[PDB]
DNA sequence: TGCGAAATTCCATGACA
DNA sequence: ATTGTCATGGAATTTCGCA
DNA sequence: TGCGAAATTCCATGACA
DNA sequence: ATTGTCATGGAATTTCGCA
């Protein structure tokens, strides 16, 4: 078997309803599965047609070998399934109610949810100009289990952003009563 | 003046008058039998006068000048006075083109790393298509690659929303651009500084000094034509597939892609090169630097056999930019304060401002 | 195709395989063990579909298309079936720029005689003067002397006004223009054949061929620049003036004025030149045909190191004259009927017409 | 003294009224002394202010050192001294109702007038447009006393309109009695 | 039969839409 | 069936003035 | 240790408003 | 305060395949 390489397989994913920011409702979550990378993507919908559009933005970027993914009915449609054909992508589904990525993936995946979390209490409607530094922040991650972040290793050099606070990624006690009123 | 003419007639030897020719009076006037024949020697207080109807006449240079001036006349060191005036002439230096070349070029180093400097520029009006009419063109100076934005306008905020999309994957150090309102707004400085991202620009009306984004431009309006042969221009759809096709094509100079360089890996694109399929990572990205580093430079051509360099304190005068019908195509003399570099200077401009200048938008002021 | 590859597989020896090599099956493919790698070797049926997906890309030429394949194949002689394809994509040949000079200048005889050919040409459009907007310019290719007529547009009628006032003077046997409106329309041969005056075109887009009158507009936009200089351009009024100071500015290389070489004595004009006072006309006129023959001619420069010359018979393509945006800069390729010298030609154009065309203006075809 | 040069002397005068031709009324004839060279300029009026306009033509051309004409209003004015003395041009007047020229110019005269009065009879108004043929007549006819046309005589070289066809310049008998119906 | 400096000639540069 | 040209001002070369 | 031909490299040309 | 660039396709050079 031949080592794990950046294009190998992308792993997307919706994330919403959110509150509207600039019409916006969902995020196409795009995870590279070697290096770590992520590219976000506001839908107005997690419709075939939002994930098609979006995904066309960045394989005119880079094209994955594999791209993984729940199954999403964006992602079952035979829409989806020309498009990847197309570009001779091919897709794969984890079964149903039982997801399954890497450990990588995963704790990515997380941090992500967490991060948007976090910044969208007390500005639930400013998340669509967050997008770039929250990918920014992803990127420059310290991996622990290996030694670089997702930056380093798809381009094989420092970034000029180091984000050296590493943060609290958690909720403080004034953010946790405010995101019990905004439900309240 | 009077005096030595006087002199001069009685045979004493006057500096500058040949000995060897009879001097005599005529109709009033001082004359010398010459081998050309009969010429009147006017005092000196009548010279400036005599040059300058002489050259009024059609503006000519120094032979063309002395030419008329030859007919009725001579004295000693003519083509002195005659220079002198052409170097007075306000008209003459503003509207007469230079007959130096440049210096020869220089070829800068390479950024060293992916990131380290973006080159950036507008391309268009193109024809409409979805209401869009420009392109902003980002080219990553190490690499090569490249990003294609579609705008309705060159203009800030369309260049701020574009870079906001590209500057989610990474942040340069360097921003380089021509001078276009775009770029040069404090609005956009304002979005740079933010970031930390350092401004750099092109001396004015030099896109050269752009060449790494421009040279992309030609290919990209290149691919955009053959594609769209036969066909109505509509481009806004072609441009992520130009992007593409651009940032995966080789330059057989160097021997690899852009995205190549940015990445060391292929993507799943066509005729994806297997090459290190089983190096790990880490061999790969190992690879990659030792790549980055080796690639080859250009060096600067030879002089041409007329091309002048700009010394401090030289009068100078830079191209007008966009000439007006019948108006001259240099501004005033000016002079060199610093030289940045053998093809760049700041001059002071008569008003006087500092200006940073390149070579090829300036001549040196003939006749000192 | 499945032919030669299999006695291939089964260790024989075919031309253009070297037997050196181990050629073996995998994944129901034709592989081969190569320095570089491992790569495919696609059946003859195959290839020219692979080097077209290749191509197609980005519309690569030569060694980017190669160095694509190469990734994933190996065949023998590659780079002719790449070339093969180049060859037949219409785009790339009507888009791409050449890599060719043309041949060095001619440089023609000078006239023989004042009145054997007038070289012509507007200038303009002009800021309004008078309600004026364009100069027709007259050269006399002996001379050099010029006539400067003020036209409210580059029309025939105002054109053949002009001349009638010209030719008064005289009647030239040739006159020379470029292939504006004003001087292709019938009404303007016409009253050439009336007068019995030869009309002669240059090839078209290629005011190079023009030269002589080029050349003295220059110097009219020059002259009328100088004089102008911090006034508004009202030019009309200084015509006159500007036709009179140049047709009596000297050559430096000649050593002559343009009205010399007409009259062979200037007129009252200021520094008139006086050798020939003691002359007779008749003596005048006869050291001036002799002033005639004996003036400077140029001859035509070295080649470029990589010039291409016009063979009959060869596929060369015509410039496109005002191409639009996005469009190729080249018309489909054209056949050479006639090589009228080394750098005119007439072509067939596909249509076909007959075409008589400058070199500068074509480009031969790549990759025949 | 030194041999006579062309742009020695110009000799000018008016001929007219005539039939309107476009409006134009007179011709302003300049003969040039030792060539014997004719310019010809249609005028609306015998004034200094035509006579500047058409000669201003000409002197863009070529500038005489003397100018010659009788002592017509036209030519006696100050406004035209001082045209003449700003181009410097000197003027020379003939005395009062004894005009002086020299043979060669009186007979370039005389066969301007009489070459003019043949052709303006059958279309007293085309004159105008005659002109230019007038002048390359004049000026490529023969000279008995050199053995050269003015045009020879100006340029050094034959002319590419030789008029071999030397006219009779007189009147038929149906010119005559065509000339003295448009009086009558 | 040779010197220093002035005169002339050489000629790349650039612009004629 | 048509085709570069030539003012310009430093540099290079030649000529002049004098011995 | 040298041949003919194929592969690679060289590089002037031109176009990025 | 800043600075040409690089695809292209014939020609030139080098390398390959074979002996
Ligand atoms: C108005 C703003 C400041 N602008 C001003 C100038 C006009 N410019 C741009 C610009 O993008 C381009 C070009 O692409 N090219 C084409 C080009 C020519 C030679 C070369 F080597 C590379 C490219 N010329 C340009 N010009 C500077 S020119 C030489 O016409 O004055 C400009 C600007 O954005
Ligand atoms: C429309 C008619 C036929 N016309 C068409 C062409 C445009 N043209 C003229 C014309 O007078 C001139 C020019 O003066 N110059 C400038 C020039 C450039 C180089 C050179 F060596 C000399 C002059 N270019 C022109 N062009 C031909 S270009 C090269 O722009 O296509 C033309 C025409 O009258
Ligand atoms: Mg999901
Ligand atoms: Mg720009
Ligand atoms: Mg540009
Ligand atoms: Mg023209
Ligand atoms: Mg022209
Ligand atoms: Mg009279
Ligand atoms: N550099
Ligand atoms: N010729
Ligand atoms: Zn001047
Ligand atoms: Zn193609």
């Amino acid at each position: 078997d031949r080592p794990q390489k950046p294009f190998d397989k992308f792993f997307i994913d919706y994330i919403g309803p959110l509150p509207p920011s600039q019409g916006y409702l969902y995020v196409l979550v795009v995870v590279d599965g070697m290096t770590g990378f992520t590219w976000l993507y506001p839908t107005k919908a997690p419709s075939t047609s939002a994930t098609v559009k979006s995904l066309n933005v960045l394989t005119s970027i880079a094209i994955p070998k594999v791209i993984h993914s729940d199954q999403g009915a964006a992602f079952t449609s035979s829409t989806f399934a020309e498009w990847a054909k197309e570009r001779g992508i091919h897709l794969e589904f984890s079964t149903p109610y039982h997801p399954q990525s890497s450990g990588k993936v995963e704790r990515k995946n997380s941090d992500i949810k967490r991060l948007l979390t976090k910044l969208l209490v007390g500005r639930p409607t400013k998340w669509y100009d967050l997008l770039p530094v929250v990918q920014l922040a992803l990127n420059n991650t310290y991996s622990p289990v290996l030694k670089y972040t997702p930056h380093q290793l798809l381009f094989g050099i420092d970034s000029n952003t180091p984000f050296a606070n590493q943060d609290t990624l958690d909720l403080t006690r004034e953010e946790e009563l405010s995101l019990l009123q905004e439900i309240r | 003046l009077d005096a030595e003419l006087d002199q001069l007639l009685q045979g004493h030897y006057i500096k500058g008058y040949p000995k060897q020719y009879t001097y005599f009076l005529e109709d009033g006037k001082v004359k010398v039998s010459r081998p050309e024949g009969v010429k009147i020697i006017p005092p000196q207080s009548d010279r400036q006068k005599i040059v300058l109807q002489a050259h009024n006449l059609a503006h000519t240079g120094r032979e063309a000048t002395l030419l008329k001036i030859a007919n009725l006349y001579w004295w000693p060191n003519m083509r002195k006075d005659v220079v002198k005036q052409l170097g007075r002439c306000q008209q003459c230096l503003i509207t007469n083109a230079s007959n130096k070349a440049s210096g020869p070029i220089l070829r800068p180093d390479r950024p060293q790393k992916p990131f380290d400097k973006f080159f950036i520029d507008y391309i268009g009006p193109l024809p409409p298509s979805q209401g869009y009419l420009y392109v902003l063109v980002v080219v990553d100076g190490m690499t090569g690659f490249t990003w294609l934005y579609p705008t309705k306008a060159p203009s800030t905020s369309a260049t701020v929303k574009s870079l906001n999309v590209l500057t989610s994957i990474a942040i340069p150090k360097v921003i380089h651009s021509d001078q276009g309102a775009a770029f040069t707004s404090s609005t956009f400085a304002e979005w740079a500084k933010e970031r930390g991202i350092h401004l750099e620009f092109s001396t004015p009306y030099h896109p050269q000094s752009s060449g790494k984004v421009e040279r992309k431009n030609s290919d990209i309006k290149r691919l955009l034509t053959k594609l769209l042969v036969g066909r109505p221009t509509k481009w806004y759809d072609l441009l992520p597939v130009v992007q593409l096709a651009l940032n995966n094509t080789y330059s057989p100079v160097l021997k690899y892609t852009p995205h190549q360089l940015l990445f060391g890996i292929d993507s799943n694109t066509p005729f994806a090169n297997q090459d290190t399929l089983d190096l790990t990572r880490e061999e790969e990205l190992s690879l990659l630097q030792e790549i980055r580093t080796s690639l080859y430079h250009p060096s600067t051509p030879p002089a041409s056999s007329r091309s002048w360099s700009p010394v401090v304190g030289q009068l100078v005068q830079e191209r007008v930019a966009r000439p007006a019908s019948l108006r001259p195509r240099w501004h005033k003399p000016s002079t060199v304060l610093k030289v940045l570099n053998p093809r760049t200077v700041v001059i002071l401009d008569h008003l006087g401002n500092n200006r940073t200048v390149s070579i090829d938008n300036l001549k040196p002021t003939s006749h000192q």
